[PDB]
Formats: C-alpha cells, structure tokens, sequence
DNA sequence: CGCGGGGGACAGCGCGTACGTGCGTTTAAGCGGTGCTAGAGCTGTCTACGACCAATTGAGCGGCCTCGGCACCGGGATTC
DNA sequence: AATCCCGGTGCCGAGGCCGCTCAATTGGTCGTAGACAGCTCTAGCACCGCTTAAACGCACGTACGCGCTGTCCCCCGCGT
C-alpha cells in the first residue's frame, strides 16, 4: 500500500485532494486526515448519485448516463434536489409536472 | 449596424420555452415582456461577463466568464467549465 | 376533417419538451441578440462559440424556471392562463424586481 | 500538443464501474459531474476555511470538514458521508 | 355607543405598527418556543439573551416580509382577505416551498 | 417539561405582524399556518446555529452563531455583531 | 500614516492587515488597502448622510437604527446592495395597498 | 482585567461628522455599520479574490479591487466608488 | 401568416357568511430588586503537529486507436 | 389520429491501452498554534411580588369571500 488512497480505502484521490486543500488558501495548514475525510465523502456524494443516475438510465433503456439522467436522478431525490437546489445542469430538462387545474375535465 | 434583434426572440420561440414550464394558454401580452424579462436577464449576467473579460485583458468573451458570471447571479452553471 | 379541442395539443407539447433538453430558442437569433446586447456594452467583441451555448443554457433554463412560478401564480388566480402580471409577481418575490 | 487540462473524469469512471459495471457516461454529463464535484468542493471547504477563521485557528483540519459536512449536507446525506469520512481518516491514520 | 366601519382599525393599525420598530411578539413566550425547538436538537443548551433577540429580529422580519407577499396574492386573486393559499403560494415562489 | 409552546405565538401577535405587513384583512386559517411557517424557519436556523455552537465546544448559543445561521441562508442581520 | 497620504478617516494600515490575515491571495498590493479603505469610507459616507438626513426628519440629532434601516430602504441602489440584509431594530417602511384602503 | 474587540467606530464618528457635524449615533445604529463595512469588506475581498484565481495571478491588487467594485456595487454607487479608490490611489503614490 | 371558431377572460350580480369591531372579563407580561453560581474569558506553561526544504517515486494526464452503445429510422404495435 | 415499441442498421464517441512526467510520497528538521490545566470574574438563571397592559372570549352585523351567470374575444387548432 503505496498510495494515501489504498491506505484509507477510497477510490477517490488521497493526494490530490491534499494538494488542492493547501493550494487553495483555505488556512495556513491542513492536517493529514482532512484530504482523507474529504475524499471518501466525495466519494460517497458520487456513489449516491451514479447509484440514481445508472437506475434512469436503465429505466430509459440506455446503458450510458446522459445528463437528463443526472437530472431525473438528483431532482426526484429530496436531498440531492436541496444539495444542487441553486444548481443547473446543462441538458437535463425538467420533471414532468402538469398542474392539476390545467387537466381537461 | 445591428437594430431591433430582441424579436429575433420570436412567438413560437417563447411558446416553446412555455410549454417545458408546463404552461397550457399564453395571453397575447407575455411575449414582449418575457423579451423585456429575458433582456434584463441578459445585460446583468454579460455585463458581469464583460467585467472579468475586461480584467483578464482579452478581446474574446470566454465561456469561462460566462460560468464565473453566473455564479455571481446565483445561478451556477454545470457542463461549460469550472 | 378533424379538429382537436383547444388545450390537447398544449398539454401534448407540455408532456414533448418536458421530456427532451434541447434548447428551444433558435441559435442564430439569440447570438445575434447577444452581439447586440454586448455591443451597447463594448464595442468590437469576440465571443467563444461555447460563451454564446453557456448564455443560451442558462437564459432558456432561467426562463423555464420563471414560467414556472408564473404558471403558479396564475393558478393561485384561479385561472389557467399565463399574464404579465404573474410574471411580475414572480420577479417581485424573487427579490428581482 | 494541447494545453493539460486536469478534471476527476477518471475517478467518477472509477466509482461508476464500482456502482454500475456495465453502464456509461457521454461528455455533457461527466461535465456536469465535474462542476458537481468542484462545487460541492468548494462549498465545504469555505465552510470550513470561515469555521476556522470564527474560532481564530490557522489550521482545517478533518474536524473542520466534518461540521462543514454537517451544516451543508441534509440529514441522512450528512449522516453517511460523515460515516465514510471518519472511517477513511481512521484508516489513513494508522497505515 | 360608537362604531367604526369594518377595517378602519385595521388601517390606523397598519399605520401605527408600520411607523415603529418595536417587536411584535412577546418576548417570553418566543424565548420559550426557541428553548423547545433548540432542545429536540441538542440537550442541556443555554441561549445567550442577544443571541434570542437576534433569532426574534430575523424572525419577525421574515414574517412581516412574507405577510407582505402573501398580501400581493391576495389582491393578485382580486381579494382583500389573505388566505393560508396565499402563503402557500408565496413560499411556493420563494423557493421555500416545493 | 415544554409542550405546546408555538401557541405562545398568539393570534394578535400574528395579526400585529400582518398590520406591519400591509395586510388589512386575515382568514381565520392564517394563524395555525403562520405557526408551521415560523416554527420551520426557526428550525433551519436555530439547527445551523446549534451546529456552529457545538463546533466551538460551548454550552451557550452566542448571537455570533445566529448571525453566521442568518448569513448562511441568505437572511443577513446587521446589528447583532455582523 | 497611511490614511493621511491618501486622504482618508479610514485606517489604510487595518485593511492592509486584514486582507493579509484574511486568506485572500499570497500577495496583496500597496494600492489595493487603499483602493479598499476608500470604497468602504465612501459607503459609511453614503449610508451616513442619507441616515442623518432621515434622523433630521424624524427630528432627531442622533442616528439610531431606524433611521439607517428608513435611509438604505428608501434609496434604490443602498436598498439593492442589502437586499438580502437585516437591519436590527430597523421596523419597515410605511405602505399600505391601496384596495385595503376605504372608499 | 480587559479584553479588546476592535471595530470601525472611530472610523465612522470621523465620517459622520464630515456631512452631518450636528448629529450622532447610538450604539445599536453604530453596531449595524460596523456589519454593514465589515460585510461590504468580506464581498469585495471575496470577490477580489476570484477575480485573482480566474486569472492565475497570486496578487490582489488595486486593479482587482477597481473590477470587484463594479461586478458588486449598482451602476452611479460603482461610478462614484470608482472615483474615490482612484483618487485615494493618486493621492497615496504621489506622497510616498 | 392567415382563418375560423371555441372556451376562457372578465365583468355584473347576488347570496351567504366570516371576520372586524367593541366591551367586559381574564390572564400574564413587564418591571426592578435580590440572590446564586455556572460558565465564559482571561491567563500561563509544554509540546505536539504542521510548515518548510530536499530527493525519490509512481499516480495521473494527453494522445492514441478500436469498438460498441446508441442515435437513426421505417415498419407494426398500441392507446387515447 | 397521433403516439409508441420493435427490429434493422450504422457511425462516431466511449473506454481502453501506450507511455511519459510531474505531482505525490518519502524522510526529515524547526517552531509554533493550541491543547490543557489553573483562575476570576461576568451574566445567565432563578425566584418573587407589585402593577397593569395585553390577552382572551363573546356578541353583533357588516361587508367581503365565492358561486353563479352571461357575454364577447382572445388564443388554440390547422392548412398553406
């Protein structure tokens, strides 16, 4: 086990992450678990969500994740909806939404 | 010379942006004020761009000053850069 | 020959671009409005072809987004049709003014 | 020979073959995971650069990215990444 | 006796409370619902009494501007009496509501 | 214990606010509304605040802790040690 | 001192601190403590006046909150700039619908 | 003991009597423009140092600071702001 | 861009009632005065943890090609 | 009627490998930020009672919500 990643278990980068915490003026110094603890929840927000966009874009008979299925996914989950709520995700659309009054009677 | 390009924006233009907003019947006044709405839109979020073109000290608007303007606006921006 | 009634093909064009993400401005208009628009600005402008796609994405999802409140705020009304001034009562709340 | 442009695309394809072996991902959405990625970094880590600053410390540590976490995610997203945060930093302190 | 038409009070109302500052709400029953709600989060809390009187300010700052776009929805409905939809629309606008 | 106290919140306290407001006449389900309103926006707030106490290792929730919750939602105070 | 070569009430020498202590960049510039004290010596200027004009109004000698909150209300661009901002003890500005009035 | 906090409030009385000589301020007003300056500090600075990192410079100078005023500030209170860092600029270089 | 007609906007009216107004009754907020100690804030020593510098090593990117997921479609299945 | 799901085809971007390099890692010194125990001194909590302004509750009717209708035209549909 050379890598910081291997060592903590994570895919995500270990080093990277240290460099861009010190290489960001965040604070004067950075302790040697914070790129670790950062890593492994960005890995854990990325699983989340490829979990919930690979689900529609098998709904969608797609094999490949699209950004409409990034879309769907985030938007029809509460939390990610709140997390990205002042995001835009470029070529995602929206949710099919039409309002009850509008519907023929 | 370039006049009067805001109708460019035309009525079935608008009516399709309406449609994926959901909405069923358009009034006849919605158009010319969604381009007043769409035109304001746009001079504050280029006028940011301009401002960090400017700063960077380049002739061409990159879509760089593009994303950082529209995360002043508040309106991020996923998929151009950033 | 055949005639549907008023509002099916509306609500057939809600469910249509409420599933596809193309832009639904047309793209030679919208640059033309934003070199214009740029040009009251400063004056001999270049522009990235992906600077005018960037503005063009967010402007139509800023639109979508505002149609939306504005169809709430017709609603609200008890009507079902979109006026000016459900849009101004979105912007106001908004806080744009 | 074009200029280096860095970006997580290798590791969102890591954590992809992880969670879905067989599926994919086009170029406009591993942009848009990209800025997902860039922004929820930037969001936690000027969390943490200004609870640093409140309390008149010099340092982020991974204490200061754990509250960050916790004010900025909600509720059960927090919970989980605060879990795989410290089990991470667990690990990396004793190897 | 003596009568004033219905909503006359209201009006030397809205003028009375729109020209001061003062707070709104009584101080202790707020002080109370805030060491309730601060408890089903963290046990065992003390409130410094600044601390209370800042969540107070933004409090009824916040309830004084949502009546005032819950007013525009109901004269936005050619009504003059605001309705729980009225809010419902507003906070919908917001972004507070979904 | 403490039960109950949103009611404290009082119908005329509410109609106080809706007078400052512009508000000239009120429904009679305005004021259980305004009780759920104000209890969740309390919430958010007060569980920021927490959140920053709890960071600092105190007892005592300080008016700085409310004013860094206020500015993180956008509702920034002046006056309070801003 | 700093302030007096460039003319200004504000300390030129505490904004020079506070953008080094403040983790903005490596390097900060001689003019920009300047520039910075400047602008925000120009801005409790504008604040200033427009609120000791509003305590005269309410006959008053002496600025209290309200009349800073009445100041930046009332003016279209300070109203802009704390739009998302909070003034203690500020109250609102008088205004009632005009369908709430009688007929 | 003593413990010290500083704050603009020298700063302000010193601007206070420039337009308004006959009027004061309490402290609860004075409180408010202290958020007030250091808010207005913190979005400058911040967006100074966007600007500086946009741009692959390691420097804030007064130049980020002119370009922060006018993506921050409306239109005639950026104009004016304008005026006054370049004047406070002149006049500091030319009396070095 | 026009054509043609359908239903939605809007205005007028009327009914039904909810909310404003007033008074008498009732409740607890506000006041200021006193007493108690918890906890914040100041203080004082020691040292562990991170910067900072240098030298070695592979993790990560651009550049590369092939290959298959899927955009494209023309026919048949279905569902309003 | 319009829209959908299906079986065939087809092409270009995914997803993979090639190999170089530069960012990460390693081994190491120096000092300081901050941990920690000691100490004091503010203000937060508690509790009480004299005062009374505010809150509560009910009675009355007034004028506003909304439900109904009726008309007139402003959008929707559709062919060119």
């Amino acid at each position: 086990a050379k890598t910081r990643s291997s060592r903590a278990g994570l895919q995500f980068p270990v080093g990277r992450v240290h460099r861009l915490l010190r290489k960001g003026n965040y604070s004067e110094r950075v302790g040697a678990g914070a790129p670790v603890y950062l890593a492994a929840v960005l890995e854990y927000l990325t699983a989340e969500i490829l979990e919930l966009a690979g689900n529609a874009a098998r709904d969608n008979k797609k094999t490949r994740i699209i950004p409409r299925h990034l879309q769907l996914a985030i938007r029809n989950d509460e939390e990610l909806n709140k997390l990205l709520g002042r995001v835009t995700i470029a070529q995602g659309g929206v949710l099919p939404n039409i309002q009850a009054v509008l519907l023929p009677k | 010379v370039l006049r009067d390009n805001i109708q460019g924006i035309t009525k079935p233009a608008i009516r399709r942006l309406a449609r994926r907003g959901g909405v069923k019947r358009i009034s006849g006044l919605i158009y010319e004020e969604t381009r007043g709405v769409l035109k304001v839109f746009l001079e504050n979020v280029i006028r940011d761009a301009v401002t960090y073109t400017e700063h960077a000290k380049r002739k061409t608007v990159t879509a760089m000053d593009v994303v950082y303007a529209l995360k002043r606006q508040g309106r991020t921006l996923y998929g151009f850069g950033g | 020959p055949h005639r549907y009634r008023p509002g099916t093909v509306a609500l057939r064009e809600i469910r249509r671009y409420q599933k596809s993400t193309e832009l639904l401005i047309r793209k030679l208009p919208f640059q033309r409005l934003v070199r214009e628009i740029a040009q009251d600005f400063k004056t001999d402008l270049r522009f990235q072809s992906s600077a005018v796609m960037a503005l063009q994405e967010a402007c139509e999802a800023y639109l979508v987004g505002l149609f939306e409140d504005t169809n709430l705020c017709a609603i609200h009304a008890k009507r079902v049709t979109i006026m000016p001034k459900d849009i101004q009562l979105a912007r106001r709340i908004r806080g744009e003014r | 020979k074009r200029s280096r442009k860095e970006s997580y695309s290798i590791y969102v394809y890591k954590v992809l073959k992880q969670v879905h072996p067989d599926t994919g991902i086009s170029s406009k959405a591993m942009g848009i995971m990209n800025s997902f990625v860039n922004d929820i970094f930037e969001r936690i880590a000027g969390e943490a650069s200004r609870l640093a600053h409140y309390n008149k410390r010099s340092t982020i540590t991974s204490r200061e990215i754990q509250t960050a976490v916790r004010l900025l995610l909600p509720g059960e997203l927090a919970k989980h990444a605060v879990s795989e945060g410290t089990k991470a930093v667990t690990k990396y302190t004793s190897a």
